C-alpha cells in the first residue's frame, strides 16, 4: 500500500532503542502495549504512518514492522513485557552457540556464516508479506556483539542480494574513551561493512548522547538504556513528516537524493531541538528559529561527537533543516537568507552553497503545545576527525604485532591478515576524499 | 448536512495538498505514455489508471465523494500529454449551488503546475539514486561534470518546490482557514471563496516560469536518457557532443542564480530565440 | 418447510420443446416452472418474454454441463484401461485436454456469475417491490449478454469441437482389443496432437486476454472470423 | 449420495486418527457422541450431514461407515468412551490370531490371508448397505508390522475384486534417512501394493510431521495420540468437498478424476496454513486475505517432506489449493490472476501451468471467526527421490543377508528375497520415465 519499511534489531542497543521507539509510536498513535485501538480511533480518518511501519491483523490490533536478532538478554526483555505479543514472533530470531559472540567480531561473523540460511529466509519471508517494499532502516551496534559480527555479515549479504531497494543504517558509535584495547579493530570491521555495504549511514554518537543525557535529563548514575531512550526520540520525530499525511517531500528518496550526490559522502550528522520537556519541574517555554539553528552547532548539546573545532566552521557538503511546529516562515526565511551569506561553514567556489529546509508539523492523534522544534540533517567533513583518531589505535595496535592475536585464531585471519591492511590502506584513500572535498579541486574544475 | 468536513475534503482533494501518494503512484504507471503526446491506446490505459485509483481510496462513507465526483481529463490529438491534460469534476446537489466553473478552473489549475513539478522531481530522484551505485560507474572528469551538474538541479527544484508550497498554499491557506473560524458566518464564506480565486490568480500572473522550465526539463530528459545506458572511439565522439549540450546548460543554470536574487534570465530566453534565429 | 414446499418438488415439470427433431433426444430437452403470482398478469400477457430470456442462459448453462458430465464420463473409463508406452502418452493427453477446459468453466462460474449474484444479494440486503428483482436479474443478465458477444465468438466453437475429438477417441480406444486396429490407432494418436498443438498456441492468446481481462490479439482473432 | 467412501484403519495410528476424526465430523454435523441429532432446528438441510461417512439408522443416530483392524488397544480406548455408538462393535476386528507381527510386512500379510473371510464379512456388509461405492480411504503407517503388511493385503484382494472403484490410501512415511535399516524392508514390500493397487497415495512424511507437533504444539510430554491431531484436521479438510456439496463448483468425484494426471504420478504432499488448537493456546492469528494467500505459496510449514520441501527443479504434476471460509471473492480474483501468472511451481516442457484453487465457507454450527485457512493438496514427480533412498536403504540391508529364514519357506522369496529384487528394477524404470516427462521427449513428433 505505503512504501513499507523493515527495520532490522541487532545488538543490545539496537534492541534496546528499537523496542523504545515501538513505544513511543504506540502513544503517540494512541493505541495500547500491543497496538489496540481506542473507541475514538475506530471512527472515520486517522494518520497514514499504519501501512509503512505497521502491518495489520485487521480487528485494529497494529504490529511493528520490525525483525530483532541477539541471543538470549534483550529477548528475554521482551518476553517478560507485553511487548511480545505486540512484535510478531517469527520476525525475532535468537541464536547461541558454544562459542558466542561475546563482543568480540570474529565470533560473532563465524557464527553469522553458519546461519546464513536461516537469516535470509526469516528476511525473505518479511519481504514477501510487504506489499511495494521501499527498503531497510537498520538499527544496531559496534559495541554488540552481534550488532557488530552478525550484522556485518547481513549487510554484505544485503548488498548482493537487492541492489533495487534503499538501504538505510542508524549506527551507534561507542560513549566517550576506549573500553577495551582492541575496540579500533572492532570498530573498522564494522566501520568497512558500513562504508561499501549501504547507501547511506546516519552516525548517531553515544559519547555526544550520553552529555545530553547525564546532563540535561539528569541521571546520577548513567547507562546505555537511558540515551537509548533520546535516540529512539530523536529516530522518530524524524520519520514523524513520513508517518504525518499532507507531505509527500518527506520522502526518504527525495530527501536522500538532495542529501547524497556520490557514494564517497553518505555519513549523516543529526542536530536537534528540544531536550527540554522532562519530569516536569523547570520551565518549558518555546524558542523561536535563531535560538533552534543557534543550539544545533554546539557539540556535545547536538547528538553527534564529530570532534570539531570551533563548534563546526568546518566544510558543509549539504544542510537540510527540519522545523517542528507552527512558526512564521517569512521570518525565519529572511534570517536565513543572511545566515547562508554570513557563510558559518566552508564552501569552495567550485560548488554552490546548497541549504535545504523542511516543514512539519505535529500529529494531532496527540496532544501539542507546539513549540519550537527542529531536527537538522548534515553531511559534514569534520566526522573525519573521528575516523582519524580511530585509524592511529588501528595503526598502533598493528605495528606492536600483539593483541592481533585473538581475531588470528580465526580462520578467515588466519589465511590472510592481509584484509586488515587492505581496509586500514582504503580508510586512509575515504579520509583523503574528504578532505579534498573541502577544496575546489573536487571536481574537473 | 455536515459542510465542515466536505470543506475538508475540498481542501485535501482540489488544492490537492493531501493526494500526494497517489499522485506519485499515477505517475509510475504509464510514464511512456505521458512523455509522448495523445495516442488513442494512452487514453485507454490512462482510464484504466483512473478506474483503479477510483477502487482503491475512501471507505469513510456509502458513498466516495472524491473518487466518483473528479476524475481527470485527456485532450485528444490522434505535443506531449502533460499539456493534454485538464481536472474535471461531476456536480452534487445541493451542494452544486454553491460550486462555480470559476472556481474549479482556479483548482485545476494548481493541480496541474503542482503535478508538473511533481513528475519532474520522481524522475530526478530515481536517475541519481542509481547512478549513486557500481554499475554506472567505473569499467575521470566527465564523470565528475555529470555528478556535479545533478546535485545543483537537485538543489534547484528542491528550492522551487519550497517557494511554491510556502509562499502560495501554505500562505493562502493560512488565511483561508482563519477566515471561516472568526467570523462564522455565511458571508465569511463567500469572502472566503473570493480569497480562495484570488493569490492564485495573483501567482499566476506574478510567475509565468513553466515554459523555460520545461526548455530545461527536456534537456534533462535527454541527459538522463543517456545516462541510463551505463556500460572506445564512439563513446568519446558522443561524450563530445553531450559536453556542448553541459556548458549551455551550465551558462543558463549560472544566469538563473541572479532571477532567485531578482527575476529574469535573460540567456535562456536568449538561447531559445538564437534557435529561432540567430 | 423447506424441499416440500420449495419451487424445485412442486414447481418442475419436464417439457419437450424443439424447433425440429434430430438423431438426439437431447437437443430436444427442456425443463418447465409452474405458475408464480408475481407475473401472473405481468407474463401472462402476449409476450413472455421474461421466460424466454432465462431460458436462452439456461440452454448455455446447460450444453457446458452436458459436456462435463461426457467428459469425466469418457475420462473415468478410460482409467479402467479401455474406451506399452502408448498408454502412458495418451493418459496425460487426456488429463490435459479435460484440464483446459475445467479451467475454463472455473472461471466463467466464479468470475461472472457468483460475483455478480453475490454483489446483488448484499445491495438487497443491506436496504420493496416487483422491480428490484427485476433489476437485479437485468443487471445479471446485462454482464452476461456483453462477454457473450465478445468472447463466448470464437469460444463455443472451441469447446464443441473439443468434445468431438473425446469421442473419436475413446470409440477408437474400445476398439483395440488386430494390425488394422493398431494401424489406424496410431494414425489417430497423430491427429489429436496436431490439433491439440494449435489449440495450445489460441489458448496463450486467450490465456493473455484473461490477464489484462481483455487483450488486443484475441480481439484480433475474433475479427478475423467474422 | 455423493458417492460413499468406505475408510479403512490399520495399525494404531490409523485407529486413533479415526477416533478424532469422528469428533470432528460429528460436532461439525451437529449431531451427538452417540450420532443422535440435535433436537432444535441445527439442521433443516443447510448441510447435507454426509452419507459416505455415516450411515443412519432408523433411531437417526447417525453411525460411521468405517472399518476398524488392529489389535485390542484402540477399539478399547473408544469403547470405554461415549464415542462407542458412533462405534460399532462387528466393524471391529481385533486379532487373537496375530501372535506378534514382529515389525515384519510378511508376518502382517501372512495373518491378513488367514482370516480372509471374516474380514471380508465385514467389508461386505459395509459393501452391501452402500448406494453408489465412490471408493475406498485407507489409513495406515508404514515401516509398521501391522500398518504395513495386513493393509497391503487388503489392498491388493481389493484391486481385483472391485475394479471399478476408486482406492486411496493416507500413507505415513518414515525419513529420508534410517537409524533403523529393516525399515526398508518393510516398506520395499509394501510399497509394490502402494504404487500398483493404490489409486492415489497421500503422503504424510513422519519428520516433518514431528516438526509441526514439536515446533507448534510445544508439550514435552508428545506423543503420536498427540500428533495425530494434526494428521485428524488435515484429513478432515480434504474431505470438505464431499462432505458438503452444496458448493457448487467443489464437489469431490469430479475434482478427484481431473486433477489425477493417471495413478503413475500419485503420491500427494499435502502443506496446511494456519493451524487450529488442538494441544496448544487459541488461533488467535488473523491476518490479511493477502497475507493468507502468501502463506499457501510457501511450503515452510512443512507437513510432509517427500522431497517437494527440499527443492523444487523437476516439475510439479498437479497442485490443488484448498480454500475454507469465505472472504473478499473480487478480491480473490485479483490475487489469483498474480497467482497463475507468477508461477510458483517448477515446470517442464510442455506442462507450464496446472494449479487448481477451490473455495468454500465455514460452518456456523462451528463458533463464527474471520481467520482463513487453506490446504494444499500436490503430486509432484520429486518424489522419485524416495524411491532412490528406498534403493539405498534396499542394497544395505540386502548386503548382510539379515533374517532370510521367514523369506525361504515362501515360494516366491525361494532363492532368498526374488521379490525385492523383481521390484529394484521396476522401481528404476518409473523414475527414469518421471524424468523423462520434465523433459521435451514428454510429446515428440
Amino acid at each position: 500500500m505505503g512504501g513499507e519499511i523493515i527495520t532490522l534489531q541487532a545488538g543490545q542497543c539496537g534492541n534496546h532503542v528499537g523496542k523504545f521507539l515501538w513505544s513511543q509510536l504506540a502513544k503517540e498513535h494512541a493505541i495500547g502495549t500491543d497496538g489496540l485501538s481506542q473507541l475514538p480511533d475506530s471512527s472515520t480518518e486517522r494518520d497514514d504512518d499504519t501501512k509503512p511501519f505497521f502491518r495489520e491483523n485487521c480487528r485494529n490490533k497494529f504490529t511493528p514492522r520490525a525483525i530483532m536478532m541477539d541471543s538470549e538478554p534483550s529477548v528475554i526483555a521482551d518476553v517478560e513485557n507485553t511487548f511480545r505479543g505486540f512484535f510478531d514472533p517469527r520476525n525475532t530470531w535468537v541464536a547461541s552457540d558454544g562459542a558466542s559472540a561475546g563482543n568480540s567480531w570474529a565470533n560473532g561473523y563465524d557464527i553469522g556464516t553458519r546461519n546464513q540460511d536461516d537469516i535470509l529466509n526469516k528476511i525473505d519471508k518479511e519481504i514477501d508479506s510487504t506489499d511495494n517494499f521501499e527498503g531497510f532502516q537498520l538499527l544496531h551496534s559496534v559495541a554488540g556483539g552481534t550488532g557488530s559480527g552478525l550484522g556485518s555479515n547481513l549487510l554484505e549479504a544485503l548488498c548482493d542480494r537487492y541492489p533495487k531497494k534503499i538501504l538505510t543504517t542508524y549506527s551507534v558509535f561507542p560513549a566517550r574513551s576506549s573500553e577495551v584495547v582492541v575496540q579500533s579493530y572492532n570498530t573498522i570491521l564494522a566501520l568497512r561493512r558500513l562504508i561499501e555495504d549501504s547507501d547511506a549511514t546516519v552516525v548517531f554518537d553515544n559519547a555526544s548522547l550520553l552529555n545530553i543525557s547525564g546532563k540535561v535529563f539528569r541521571n546520577p548514575n548513567i547507562d546505555l538504556q537511558h540515551t537509548n531512550q533520546l535516540i529512539s526520540t530523536i529516530i522518530s520525530s524524524v520519520t514523524n513528516s513520513i508517518r504525518f499525511p499532507s507531505y509527500m517531500y518527506s520522502s526518504m528518496s527525495s530527501i536522500y537524493s538532495t542529501l547524497i550526490p556520490s557514494p564517497e559522502l553518505h555519513f549523516l550528522s543529526p542536530s536537534f531541538t528540544p531536550f527540554t520537556s522532562d519530569y516536569i519541574h523547570d520551565d518549558i517555554a518555546h524558542k523561536c528559529h535563531s535560538s533552534y539553528d543557534v543550539m544545533l552547532d554546539l557539540l556535545d548539546p547536538s547528538n553527534s561527537l564529530v570532534s570539531t573545532a570551533m563548534n563546526n566552521p568546518t566544510y558543509f557538503n549539504v544542510y537540510n533543516t527540519i522545523i517542528g511546529n507552527v512558526e512564521p516562515r517569512q521570518i525565519s526565511r529572511a534570517m536565513t537568507k543572511l545566515q547562508q551569506r554570513i557563510k558559518f561553514p566552508s564552501w569552495s567556489s567550485s560548488a554552490m552553497h546548497v541549504n535545504i529546509g523542511r516543514r512539519s508539523p505535529y500529529l494531532p492523534l496527540q496532544p501539542n503545545e507546539n513549540e519550537v522544534s527542529g531536527m537538522m540533517l548534515s553531511n559534514m567533513s569534520t566526522v573525519v576527525n573521528v575516523f582519524e583518531n580511530a585509524c592511529n589505535t588501528f595503526d598502533k595496535v598493528f605495528a606492536k604485532g600483539a593483541f592481533l592475536n585473538n581475531y588470528n585464531v580465526g580462520d578467515l585471519f588466519q589465511s590472510m591478515q592481509n584484509v586488515q591492511d587492505e581496509f586500514a590502506e582504503s580508510r586512509e584513500v575515504v579520509q583523503s576524499l574528504m578532505e579534498d572535498y573541502v577544496a575546489a579541486e573536487q571536481d574537473s574544475y | 448536512y455536515d459542510l465542515i468536513n466536505v470543506l475538508k475534503h475540498l481542501q485535501q482533494i482540489f488544492l490537492g495538498y493531501q493526494s500526494g501518494h497517489n499522485v506519485l503512484k499515477f505517475l509510475t504507471k504509464n510514464m511512456g505514455e505521458l512523455t509522448k503526446h495523445y495516442r488513442n491506446d494512452n487514453n485507454a490505459n490512462y482510464d484504466k489508471l483512473l478506474q483503479n485509483f477510483e477502487l482503491e481510496r475512501q471507505s469513510e462513507n456509502p458513498n466516495n465523494l472524491m473518487r466518483q465526483l473528479l476524475m481527470i481529463q485527456f485532450d485528444t490529438e490522434t505535443k506531449s500529454a502533460i499539456y493534454h491534460l485538464k481536472f474535471d469534476i461531476n456536480i452534487p446537489y445541493p451542494l452544486n449551488i454553491i460550486i462555480s466553473r470559476t472556481c474549479m478552473i482556479k483548482y485545476q489549475i494548481i493541480l496541474r503546475y503542482q503535478l508538473v513539478l511533481q513528475y519532474h522531481s520522481r524522475l530526478l530522484d530515481e536517475t541519481w539514486m542509481d547512478l549513486n551505485k557500481t554499475p554506472s560507474w567505473k569499467y575521470r572528469r566527465i564523470v565528475r561534470a555529470t555528478r556535479v551538474l545533478h546535485a545543483k538541479m537537485n538543489h534547484f527544484i528542491k528550492t522551487i518546490m519550497e517557494y511554491f508550497n510556502q509562499n502560495v498554499i501554505d500562505k493562502e491557506v493560512y488565511s483561508l482557514e482563519k477566515c471561516y473560524r472568526n467570523p462564522t458566518l455565511a458571508v465569511a464564506i463567500q469572502n472566503e471563496l473570493e480569497g480562495g480565486l484570488t493569490n492564485i490568480m495573483t501567482n499566476r500572473c506574478l510567475s509565468d516560469l513553466i515554459p523555460l522550465q520545461l526548455q530545461i526539463f527536456d534537456i534533462v530528459y535527454k541527459f538522463c536518457k543517456f545516462i541510463k545506458s551505463m556500460r572506445e572511439d564512439a563513446a568519446l565522439e558522443l561524450i563530445q557532443k553531450l559536453i556542448e549540450y553541459i556548458s549551455n546548460a551550465s551558462s543558463i543554470f549560472r544566469k538563473c542564480l541572479i532571477n532567485f536574487t531578482q527575476e529574469l534570465s535573460t540567456e535562456k530566453f536568449d538561447f531559445y530565440d538564437s534557435s529561432s534565429v540567430d | 418447510n423447506s424441499p416440500r414446499n420449495s419451487s424445485v418438488i412442486n414447481g418442475l415439470d419436464a417439457r419437450v420443446l424443439d424447433l425440429g427433431h434430430g438423431s438426439v433426444g437431447w437437443d430436444v430437452f427442456t425443463l418447465d416452472y409452474i405458475l408464480y403470482p408475481p407475473l401472473s398478469l405481468v407474463l401472462n400477457v402476449n409476450r413472455p418474454f421474461g421466460r424466454k430470456e432465462y431460458l436462452r442462459i439456461f440452454n448455455f448453462l446447460w450444453r457446458f454441463k452436458k459436456n462435463n458430465y461426457f467428459y469425466q464420463k469418457e475420462m473415468l473409463k478410460s482409467n479402467d484401461i479401455i474406451r506399452i508406452n502408448k498408454l502412458s502418452r495418451i493418459s496425460i493427453l487426456r488429463t490435459q485436454f479435460q484440464q483446459f477446459n475445467s479451467k475454463m468453466e472455473s472461471y466463467y462460474l466464479n468470475c461472472i456469475i457468483e460475483e455478480n449474484f453475490k454483489e446483488m444479494t448484499r445491495k438487497l440486503q443491506r436496504t420493496l417491490n416487483i422491480d428490484e428483482l427485476e433489476s437485479v436479474h437485468n443487471t445479471f443478465l446485462t454482464n452476461i449478454l456483453s462477454h457473450k458477444l465478445f468472447a463466448t465468438q470464437p469460444y463455443p466453437t472451441s469447446l464443441v469441437l473439443l468434445l468431438n475429438s473425446v469421442y473419436e477417441f475413446v470409440k477408437v480406444y474400445c476398439n483395440l482389443n488386430s494390425n488394422g486396429l493398431l494401424g489406424k490407432f496410431n494414425t489417430n494418436l497423430k491427429e489429436i496432437v496436431s490439433q491439440y498443438k494449435n489449440f495450445k498456441d489460441r489458448l496463450y492468446i486467450f490465456r493473455a486476454d484473461l490477464k489484462n481481462d481483455g487483450d488486443e490479439e484475441l480481439f484480433l482473432l475474433s475479427k478475423s472470423l467474422r
